[PDB]
């Protein structure tokens, strides 16, 4: 299940989904499966250092329904 | 013809439509806030997220109100 | 950018991006509803003169509503 | 006063307000001042055959205040 992925897991799974320039603040700040699906939406909109669409589809149709 | 598929720029120029809200078309344009996003959003983002007024932040979540009432 | 000096195409434009309204801008650009006559425009005048069913003539006319408000 | 007007005195009113070619519809149906004056909002939208942007106007801005 994906509270078991690798921060190498978080990058791939959001390369294969559309997010490419994205999954690097996965890598940047580590964030592995685990801390992924815990991430609160304002922490998706404001504390990856990514644009706000992208952040918006990255939380609503990824990290809450994983 | 869905607000779903309307693009970014398509976003941007509807808010720019909008009164009080022609400087505000920008910011949405740059966040990359394309149809699908923008029907993701509420009144808090724009105000707290975006740094958007009270008063435009309201006629652009009521615009999103009725577009997702749409879909 | 006040909707009082928007031209008649810029209001038929503006239907046009409300959903379920595509149809209805080539009506207002032809009865020359600019955007000092769509001031002038209540929902029962879509719905009765213009024969536009109420949904979008509700849309249209919360639009008039917000538009009036920031004149 | 208004109430006094003219045929011709209407039509000259709107000529000169810039409504020339709603102008005619007064002319058409020989409305004077007093018809003019007396007409109700409706009778004005869809009883001239004139466009309805004109219309709105010429009930807004001159009947109802003339």
């Amino acid at each position: 299940s994906p509270v078991e992925w690798t921060v190498m897991d978080v990058v791939e799974y959001f390369t294969e989904a559309g997010f490419p320039e994205q999954a690097t603040a996965f890598q940047e700040q580590e964030i592995d499966g685990k801390s992924l699906l815990r991430m609160q939406r304002t922490d998706v909109l404001t504390g990856l250092s990514i644009r706000l669409g992208p952040a918006l589809k990255i939380y609503e149709h990824h990290i809450k329904v994983l | 013809g869905s607000v779903s598929k309307w693009s970014t720029d398509e976003v941007s120029e509807f808010i720019q439509s909008l009164p009080g809200c022609e400087e505000h078309g920008k910011v949405f344009k740059d966040e990359q806030i394309d149809g699908e996003a923008f029907l993701l959003m509420t009144q808090t983002d724009i105000v707290k997220i975006m740094s958007i007024k009270e008063g435009p932040a309201e006629k652009i979540f009521n615009s999103i109100l009725m577009f997702k009432a749409a879909e």
